[PDB]
RNA sequence: UAGGAGCUAGCCGUCGAAGGUGGGACAAAUGAUUGGGGUGAAGUCGUAACAAGGUAGCCGUAUCGGAAGGUGCGGCUGGAU
RNA sequence: AUGGAGAGUUUGAUCCUGGCUCAGGAUGAACGCUGGCGGCGUGCCUAAUACAUGCAAGUCGAGCGAACGGACGAGAAGCUUGCUUCUCUGAUGUUAGCGGCGGACGGGUGAGUAACACGUGGAUAACCUACCUAUAAGACUGGGAUAACUUCGGGAAACCGGAGCUAAUACCGGAUAAUAUUUUGAACCGCAUGGUUCAAAAGUGAAAGACGGUCUUGCUGUCACUUAUAGAUGGAUCCGCGCUGCAUUAGCUAGUUGGUAAGGUAACGGCUUACCAAGGCAACGAUGCAUAGCCGACCUGAGAGGGUGAUCGGCCACACUGGAACUGAGACACGGUCCAGACUCCUACGGGAGGCAGCAGUAGGGAAUCUUCCGCAAUGGGCGAAAGCCUGACGGAGCAACGCCGCGUGAGUGAUGAAGGUCUUCGGAUCGUAAAACUCUGUUAUUAGGGAAGAACAUAUGUGUAAGUAACUGUGCACAUCUUGACGGUACCUAAUCAGAAAGCCACGGCUAACUACGUGCCAGCAGCCGCGGUAAUACGUAGGUGGCAAGCGUUAUCCGGAAUUAUUGGGCGUAAAGCGCGCGUAGGCGGUUUUUUAAGUCUGAUGUGAAAGCCCACGGCUCAACCGUGGAGGGUCAUUGGAAACU
């Protein structure tokens, strides 16, 4: 379906994600729905989550689902934490 | 790099600061075969080219290294022959001649890339990194001593303006960077500006 | 040439390996002063060695740098 | 919400309900600026055979009811 | 080299369309008839939609016609009707 | 019975890709030989044009001469007396 | 308005005019010669030539038949006291089917296509949509087969021809409700037509498993199932404009051109079929030819901009060729079917097969363009709760200076003459503070020891909460427990190490900074224009200096600036090239003068507002940097919008 993914940029071994909710008949860098936020967990520290929430209660209410490694990130930084309430609606 | 010695160097281009002066002992006209003779000049766009020489030489750089710094003269809005100048004197190539850190800049400039100089924190292996003006240039402290590194700091005192220095380990500030008026007048500035107009 | 066109090209230097039937190598470059031949042949490259003794023009002409 | 609502002047109104109005403005030559005229028809179909000759005829487009008819008629103003 | 499910779906349409010729072909079965039947004011000319109005819904009710088309079939049919 | 209705099958005529030639058309290549042109050497002969270049040019045209040129009729000066 | 000079070239000597030539950039460049290391990109441009092999799309016992092996209690013992040799409990796995999904994805190519194809702006009152998410209708009934097993046959073959059998969430018949549907009336724009209640014959679903715990089940959680809405996806249809050139292509079409009725499409009609008039299309060059995927993008231009597409993205077209269909929501399907064709292959000669433009590799052609490489660790996708498989996508390694950035080829001395020749009317400064003969540093390098991120995110590891539930797994949501890593012990850090082992090339004529001797005798040969050599060449060829600048230098070819030789900006037509022999004249273009309407054209103002690497300005990430993000700027060009009339 339409889905968040991990669409990457960077020079030689060293990504850098912009997160993309598309759908999965399009290529891992195709053309795209939504460039919401993005997430180098690959630092020494930190994995950099920049998020714009406010998009994810359109999306995942209609028909976007989160898929395996861009689910718990969202139970991590707790970004599917606010949509917690927000899908106990 | 240049990667030679000076004591000819001194007498082939317009000037190139070997040490006090190493003309003084032969006929300073020429090195030599053809020298004392019909003595030609060249054009003004050969002078820009000669002063372009007596500059090129002299911070012993190659080109698009002396010729890529003369673009981003061209992002700073001022006088173009001499905000190229002050970015040019804004980086490592003057730490390892003019505060003495050897009899000349080749011992000291293979300093740094051992990493026995380690400005600004753990290491700066090269010296096209610009001193960012503010940083801590610096010395190892498993490399204090040698017999240059200590010697001509005794010799040359005046760490130039806008870098400052220390006898604690021979450490440094360079806290702003030095206008026009702290650059010599060895080579005119000005003269170089127009053959890279061409 | 490789698409059968016939022309008249300009061996440069002295001696040579172009007898007849050498499977050469050709460049551009017109000599002047010469009608119709406006053709350079490639010295040292496809079958040819390029020429022996020169030592001043030493990277054409086919003569690897000494020692 | 609507459709495209261009306007016109017939040229041959041809047999049996198909009228065809003549549009023309000015498009510009982008290396010169200078400005031409120039035309475009764009044929309407004439539901019940409403304009005349000389009418400066507005017409609002729709989808094909035929192979030329993607116009259909609003506005007719005067005849020869 | 081909794959083994190039082999198989082969046979699965094989069998797939004997049962989509199954029922297709017993609604073009039904469209030869029911609907030269409906026609002409018949002894059912208005009772035999319920086989036909039946048979083109059960074409509509899986995957073997679009809806449209069953609304195409009721267009032409219950005008008659 | 499987007779009707249909279906598999059966025939029966509309349209078919390709094919088959068929004529051509168009394009390219080649062809014993040839005839205009260019370059070189100008090997050769003549000296036409530039000096009123030894008997001013020039165009349209026409004719002869291998060619240069020869002449003739209209027009032009971009010519001497 | 950050740019816009150039060098020569018609003589015996000038001015104009003219083309031509070089100086300057770049290239998927390639070649001659050279070659330290990293950090980086790009990688058959030719034959859309042909292909051996590997080899690249799968999926699930939590569908249910099978059948196999088979743990599993497994007797009496086969007395060799150790196995199952038997039975059934027979799991899990294998099969190999039936089954649902996928096959249209990822991947590759530009032949066709000069066009709605693409770009861009609109529109559908002509739109569809499996799965996904939400919304409600709800899951009643019967069910044969049917492979599997047995049986006959062919052939080394391949794989088939026949006889009886078998399960299902597969499958098919019976009634159930819906904005279905055509019959009756009340909405407005787009003539036709719509709009949302209306009110009616109607119309039919249907799937049941492993299971939390219960109830030997119930909401069916799981994951579906079929009925009426939506959200979405991608695609369809229809008009604006940008879109190569030839009139040495002018007359183009005849289901054509409009309409008239049937189709049928998610809808439209000349789309086809029976009818009517010759109409419609055109020099504004229809028609046809030739050429070419389009755009973003690249690139250099002062701007006016226009040339490339290997790139790197978005769209279109293709999958030996040419047709026809099936299935599927979606195909007329790149590792589906049939037909026809051409090529290739195996054969026991009976008939069997194959389509590298999926990734390497092979041949070919070419000047030339990657290893018959590794691993799925990450991501991303496929069916499955998950686990698992597939990744020849991807992430890496190889190889190449082909190209970009750093790194190199390393120093204070001391003879201007230690040993030394491109000269001498040699005496000399001299290669040359060069150097033997030393201080010293260890980029790289030699080489022997730590080592790293990435490698964080799950499912694995219960308490729970939310819709909660008859109660509880389940699902979204907090832990904190634990998973694995191609690259790789590579990178990196320590120490030891020698001043270690490393730049090449063209002229030295004038353009242009880098000269002198031997031959040499218009010869060899150089040759960007002018030109050198005929016995005194600085120019050739031979050799020291230097010079331009560094792992390149030089040549070759290719687009742009230089160049305002296409001159809107910013060209000429008397003698230089530019007026027919003159007209008259068809079209076309362009037209005197003075008043008033519109706001169309003009010019402004409120916003939306123009594209991703490319593009303004400032930071962040890279050791610098090469190379990747940030923040508005943002469009100041187009649209949705208000206007103003001198001038059109």
């Amino acid at each position: 379906a339409v889905k968040i993914r991990l669409t990457r940029l960077g020079s030689k071994r060293n990504p850098f994600y912009r997160i993309v909710v598309a759908d999965a008949r399009s290529p891992r860098d195709g053309r795209i729905i939504e460039q919401i936020g993005t997430y180098n967990p690959t630092s020494a520290n930190a994995p950099e989550i920049k998020v714009d929430e406010a998009l994810a209660l359109k999306w995942l209410n209609d028909g976007a689902k989160p898929t395996d490694t861009v689910h718990n990130i969202l139970s991590k930084e707790g970004i599917m934490k606010k949509f917690d309430e927000q899908k106990k609606a | 790099r240049f990667r030679g010695s000076n004591w000819k160097k001194s007498r082939r281009l317009g000037i190139s600061l070997s040490g006090t002066g190493k003309e003084l002992e032969k006929r300073p006209y020429a090195p030599g075969q053809h020298g004392p003779n019909q003595r030609k000049k060249l054009s003004e766009y050969g002078l820009q080219l000669r002063e372009k020489q007596k500059l090129r030489y002299l911070y012993g750089m190659t080109e698009r290294q002396f010729r890529n710094t003369f673009d981003i003269a061209g992002k700073k809005f001022g006088v173009h022959g001499e905000n190229f100048m002050i970015l040019l004197a804004s980086r490592l190539d003057a730490v390892v001649y003019s505060l003495g850190l050897a009899r000349t800049r080749r011992q000291a400039r293979q300093l740094v890339n051992h990493g026995h100089i380690l400005v600004d924190g753990k290491r700066v292996d090269i010296p096209s990194y610009s001193v960012k003006p503010g940083q801590t240039i610096s010395v190892r402290e498993k490399s204090q001593k040698l017999n240059i590194i200590v010697e001509s700091v005794e010799i040359n005192n005046f760490v130039p303006e806008y870098l400052n220095f220390d006898a604690d380990s021979l450490t440094g500030t360079f806290v702003r960077l030095p206008e026009r008026s702290e650059l010599p007048a060895e080579i005119n500035e000005q003269l170089i500006v127009e053959y890279y107009s061409r | 040439l490789s698409n059968n066109i016939e022309i008249n090209a300009y061996i440069p230097g002295i001696g040579h390996n172009l007898q007849e039937h050498s499977v050469v190598l050709v460049r551009g470059g017109r000599v002047k002063d010469l009608p119709g031949v406006r053709y350079h042949i490639v010295r040292g490259a496809l079958d040819t060695s390029g020429v022996d003794g020169r030592r001043q023009g030493r990277s054409l002409y086919g003569t690897k740098k000494p020692k | 919400n609507d459709r495209k609502v261009y306007v016109g002047k017939v040229v041959s109104d041809k047999m049996d309900k198909t009228i065809t109005v003549l549009v023309e403005t000015y498009k510009t030559h982008k290396l010169y600026g200078k400005r031409v005229k120039y035309s475009k028809k764009y044929k309407t179909h004439d539901e019940n055979n409403s304009a005349k000759l000389g009418d400066i005829v507005k017409i609002q487009e729709t989808r094909p009811l035929s192979a030329t008819k993607r116009f259909r008629l609003v506005e007719i103003v005067e005849e020869s | 080299a081909n794959i083994k499910s190039a082999i198989k779906r082969v046979k699965t349409t094989e069998k797939a369309e004997a049962r989509n010729i199954s029922q297709k072909s017993a609604m073009r079965t039904a469209v030869k008839n029911a609907k030269t039947a409906v026609s002409n004011n018949a002894d059912n000319k208005n009772e035999l939609v319920s086989l036909a109005v039946k048979l083109v819904d059960k074409a509509a009710q899986s995957n073997l016609i679009h809806s449209n088309k069953a609304d195409r079939i009721k267009s032409q049919l219950m005008t008659a009707n």
